[PDB]
């Protein structure tokens, strides 16, 4: 709010699904929408 | 494999269909059990499945 920037978020389980290979694609699209959408920042919850 | 996670899906689905209503989970020892640093399988891995599958669904 005080940085006054676009605020995208996550959590630690629904990357995390066993369906193999889809995780890559994911991670891809979500960093592609904050490059074409930053300035932003992502919180991502219990990221271990 | 896939069986738990899809079982615990389905559950919560008809469940959340019928709300306002209760769940039941007796003896969640071999469910919520703690995720061990070691240990290749299967029935590990639909442990984890399920575990992670209820999570979400809480979520």
């Amino acid at each position: 709010a005080e940085g006054g920037v676009r605020m995208f978020t996550c959590s630690g389980t629904d990357f995390y699904d066993v369906y193999s290979g889809v995780g890559a694609r994911r991670v891809r699209e979500t960093f592609d929408r904050l490059r074409n959408a930053a300035p932003a920042i992502l919180f991502i919850d219990e990221f271990d | 494999a896939g069986v738990a996670a899809a079982r615990v899906n389905s559950l919560f689905y008809n469940a959340r269909k019928k709300a306002p209503a209760i769940i039941f989970i007796d003896e969640i020892d071999a469910i919520g059990r703690a995720r061990s640093t070691l240990g290749g399988d299967p029935g590990s891995m639909e442990r984890e499945s399920a575990l992670l599958a209820m999570l979400v669904q809480m979520d």
